[PDB]
């Protein structure tokens, strides 16, 4: 599925290439989408489960 | 099932990680992204046989030479990568090869020569030089671009085909 963030924005989970949890938020980078790579962040509260599953143990 | 123990080697910055991450995750490793040494598994179908790729993405500068040798001892086949705009990395190729043969103690080690960054306009290692080198080793040569994903599947699969030929 997709990740909603920020100017709302949706990026498909397969495009997330890097992600960590810090300071109550989840921080991620993603591949070319609409022809441009980029970053985002979502509060740990509103984070999709398959996003959170990409995090390191534990 | 049958697992293939693949080892990606080559000079620093030739695109070992970019090739491996494209194959495994369909992302492009740019200059800001992790390129650190790690292993990756992927199940694939090659010529109608399902198999598992167990891929070691090695460091350009390996910390322990005896560790690197033990990597090569375990490895069943090797992607020797250079960048087509880096003559040193190309000259570094024979180096990796001899190291692999000496450690393996064998003449028929499965091996594919990979010329990466073929998307770039400024080439300094033409196809003929690589094909010639590859010819003298008796191994295939594959041109890749981890950026555009050109030849990524080809490089690794051709390496598997090489192992299937002993
Ligand atoms: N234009 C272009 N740049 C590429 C290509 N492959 C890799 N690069 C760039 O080359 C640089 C190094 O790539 P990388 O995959 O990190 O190389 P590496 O061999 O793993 N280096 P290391 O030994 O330090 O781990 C990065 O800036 C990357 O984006 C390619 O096919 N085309
Ligand atoms: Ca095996
Ligand atoms: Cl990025
Ligand atoms: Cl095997
Ligand atoms: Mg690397």
């Amino acid at each position: 599925a997709t990740v909603k963030f920020t100017e709302e924005k949706q990026v498909d989970i397969s495009k997330i290439k890097w992600v960590i949890r810090w300071g109550q938020y989840i921080w991620f980078k993603y591949d070319e989408d609409g022809g441009a790579k980029g970053w985002g962040y979502v509060s740990e509260k509103d984070a999709p489960k398959e996003l959170l599953q990409m995090l390191k143990k534990r | 099932m049958t697992e293939y123990k693949l080892v990606v080697v080559g000079a620093d910055g030739v695109g070992k990680s970019a090739l491996t991450i494209q194959l495994i995750q369909n992302h492009f490793v740019d200059e800001y992204d992790p390129t650190i040494e790690d292993s990756y598994r992927k199940q694939v179908v090659i010529d109608g046989e399902t198999c598992l790729l167990d891929i070691l993405d090695t460091a350009g500068q390996e910390e322990y030479s005896a560790m690197r040798d033990q990597y090569m001892r375990t490895g069943e086949g090797f992607l020797c990568v250079f960048a087509i705009n880096n003559t040193k990395s190309f000259e570094d190729i024979h180096h990796y090869r001899e190291q692999i043969k000496r450690v393996k103690d064998s003449e028929d080690v499965p091996m594919v020569l990979v010329g990466n960054k073929c998307d770039l306009p400024s080439r300094t290692v033409d196809t003929k030089q690589a094909q010639d080198l590859a010819r003298s080793y008796g191994i295939p040569f594959i041109e890749t671009s981890a950026k555009t994903r050109q030849g990524v599947d080809d490089a690794f699969y051709t390496l598997v085909r090489e192992i299937r030929k002993h």
